[PDB]
């Protein structure tokens, strides 16, 4: 089975908790990575 | 929350950006930001960083598969080509990062359905002259995916009748 999503089923997760955790190892890239 | 499970792509993808300095080779250019494979690390990625829309000019964004360099010369991308949109000054304010948005939703969650594996990236490029949105496929030869992506890609970015939406190869983009 293919992992196949709609839109809304991807907006529902934009702000839950695990979406709003910064990631790891980003590189320093000036305004374009928000530190 | 320490037991939460994330929801899975199909794909690991990698995000990329371009910045402009015409004094080095073009992929000199090019850095990678990161790779992800999860519903909830696009987004996490997605909030921490800059909007298409507040990008100097000159630079892009691009979304890649895993291994596929978001450049013509990948094996996965030599032979293939791009649905394009060129937008004007003011749809930058109005229509880039929604439009943009759109397109990484139908990357991620593999909208083309039996022809999502036809599909290598995309591409946003901030410009002066118009910025540009696109999605880059494997095989221009390929002409029921490429069908299939062009028409379910204008549908989903609900484009108006003034914009346009068009495939080009990258070997006719190449030779200009
Ligand atoms: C996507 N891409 C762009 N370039 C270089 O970047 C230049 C500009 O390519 P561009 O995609 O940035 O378009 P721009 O709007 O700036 O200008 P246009 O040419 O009028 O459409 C190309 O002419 C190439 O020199 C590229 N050069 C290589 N080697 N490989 C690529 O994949 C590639």
């Amino acid at each position: 089975e293919k992992k196949r999503y709609d839109r809304e089923f991807l907006l529902g997760f934009q702000f839950i908790f695990a979406s709003m955790q910064k990631p790891e190892g980003l590189p320093h890239i000036s305004d374009v990575v928000l530190d | 929350p320490e037991h939460y499970i994330k929801h899975p792509l199909q794909n690991r993808w990698a995000l990329w950006f371009f910045k402009n300095d015409k004094s080095k080779t073009w992929q000199a250019n090019l850095r990678l930001i990161s790779k992800f494979d999860t519903v909830e690390d696009f987004w996490a990625l997605y909030n921490h960083i800059q909007l298409s829309s507040n990008l100097m000019p000159g630079c892009d964004y691009s979304l890649f598969k895993d291994g596929i360099e978001p450049m013509w010369e990948d094996e996965k991308n030599k032979r293939g080509g791009r649905w394009l949109i060129t937008l004007n000054k003011q749809q930058r304010r109005s229509d880039l990062d929604r439009f943009w948005l759109e397109t990484l939703l139908c990357l991620i969650g593999e909208s083309f359905d039996d022809y999502s594996d036809d599909v290598c990236g995309a591409v946003v490029n901030v410009r002066a002259k118009g910025d540009k949105i696109a999605i880059w496929t494997t095989e221009c030869e390929n002409r029921e995916a490429v069908t299939h992506i062009g028409r379910v890609y204008k549908e989903r970015l609900g484009l108006p009748p003034k914009i346009v939406i068009g495939y080009q190869s990258h070997a006719d983009t190449a030779t200009k």
